[PDB]
């Protein structure tokens, strides 16, 4: 009567946790690496400026930049709008799922207020020692 | 009061201890309950700028005695609900991220192949049988992949 | 279905033209001319970089807005699979 079956499940768990554990450590790798790409991109599209001589150069350069500004700014704008468009597209999709299942996990928009841990830190500053998460507390001996 | 029960049951003396200190600061006069005004002051200290409507709504969320104010009890309730929501969000976020890492592929799934890789990618020792086993257990809609929903489910419980 | 063709023109042209000027209005505000021309010589120095930072400022943001859509675009791909998976017309 499948008496041993119990060990099978524990494995999946052992593995699942071996997975998540793997995930997390990989998660921050991609994260920092990602950033690296960000500073390189910026590394060339706007490298450590070096102010020219003065007369024509400083004026010229200034005009150069100022024009690019309206340029980059417009691009920045268009981008922001494509984002708006996108966030919009998923909100609708974040609907077409609600009224078809109900309140599902991981809504894309996520309405979150400040955490209690935040409020606590913010108000007591130094004396806020409780790594609160879920761990209840029953007397230890 | 029933809520204020489990609520206080949930927290620890440590918790209460601090949530009190915190509550006290909310309460100016020191009477015994945060008013629609006493709250406004703290909220701004916390970097917000609520409106009369907003404030009350935030008040009467845990005001069981229709007082229009919040006592250290209704407060603990409030802190609890938040405690909860916070931990929930953090969880789903992490898992959500894990799914993207395991997905590596874009297709929004996790096929037996990647499952193997990621699994094999762990230091743990595993043979194909294990991998396909975990797939069969996880894939509930028996379509071969593992959708985000299932991933939430399968990872439900692990850390 | 060709009586709806006049709807295309009116609609598209409409929204598109609305969007334009808005973009123009918006972008125009965030723009302060290069008024400072020949008022000092070392001024350019303390000026030029300020422009430089503003650029870098915008540039960095554009990059973020960018990476963001990408992430969102993926949120969608998944959110779409959950939609189909959650079909089962039973
Ligand atoms: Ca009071
Ligand atoms: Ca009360
Ligand atoms: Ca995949
Ligand atoms: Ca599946």
């Amino acid at each position: 009567e499948e008496k041993k079956r119990r060990a099978a499940t524990a494995r999946r768990q052992h593995l699942k946790s071996a997975m998540l554990q793997l995930a997390v450590t990989e998660i921050e790798k991609e994260a920092a690496a990602k950033e690296v790409e960000k500073q390189n991109y910026l590394a060339e599209h706007s490298p450590p400026l070096s102010l020219p001589g003065s007369m024509q150069e400083l004026q010229e350069l200034s005009k150069k930049l100022h024009a690019k500004i309206d340029s980059v700014d417009e691009e920045r704008y268009d981008t922001e709008v494509k984002l708006q468009k996108t966030n919009k597209e998923l909100e609708d999709l974040s609907q077409k799922l609600f009224d078809l299942r109900g309140k599902f996990k991981r809504p894309p928009l996520r309405r979150v207020r400040m955490s209690a841990d935040a409020m606590l830190r913010a108000l007591l500053g130094s004396k806020h020692k409780v790594n609160m998460d879920l761990r209840a507390n029953l007397k230890q001996v | 009061t029933d809520q204020q029960a489990e609520a206080r049951a949930f927290l620890s003396e440590e918790m209460i201890a601090e949530f009190k200190a915190a509550f006290d600061m909310f309460d100016a006069d020191g009477g015994g309950d945060i008013s629609t005004k006493e709250l406004g002051t703290v909220m701004r200290m916390l970097g917000q700028n609520p409106t009369k409507e907003e404030l009350d709504a935030i008040i009467e969320e845990v005001d069981e005695d229709g007082s229009g104010t919040i006592d250290f009890e209704e407060f603990l309730v409030m802190m609890v609900r938040q405690m909860k929501e916070d931990a929930k969000g953090k969880s789903e976020e992490e898992l959500a991220n894990c799914f993207r890492i395991f997905d590596k592929n874009a297709d929004g799934f996790i096929d037996i192949e990647e499952l193997g890789e990621i699994l094999r990618a762990t230091g743990e020792h595993v043979t194909e049988e294990d991998i396909e086993d975990l797939m069969k257990d996880s894939d509930k809609n028996n379509d071969g992949r593992i959708d985000f929903d299932e991933f939430l489910k399968m990872m439900e419980g692990v850390q | 279905s060709y009586s709806s063709y006049l709807a295309k023109a009116d609609q598209k042209r409409g929204k598109k033209q609305t969007a334009r000027e808005t973009k123009k209005k918006v972008l125009a505000e965030r723009r302060k001319p290069l008024n400072i021309d020949h008022l000092n010589e070392d001024k350019l120095r303390d000026k030029a970089k300020e422009l430089w930072d503003w650029l870098y400022q915008l540039q960095t943001e554009k990059y973020d807005f960018a990476e963001q859509i990408k992430r969102k675009k993926y949120e969608i791909v998944t959110l779409r699979n959950r939609i189909d998976q959650a079909q089962k017309h039973s």
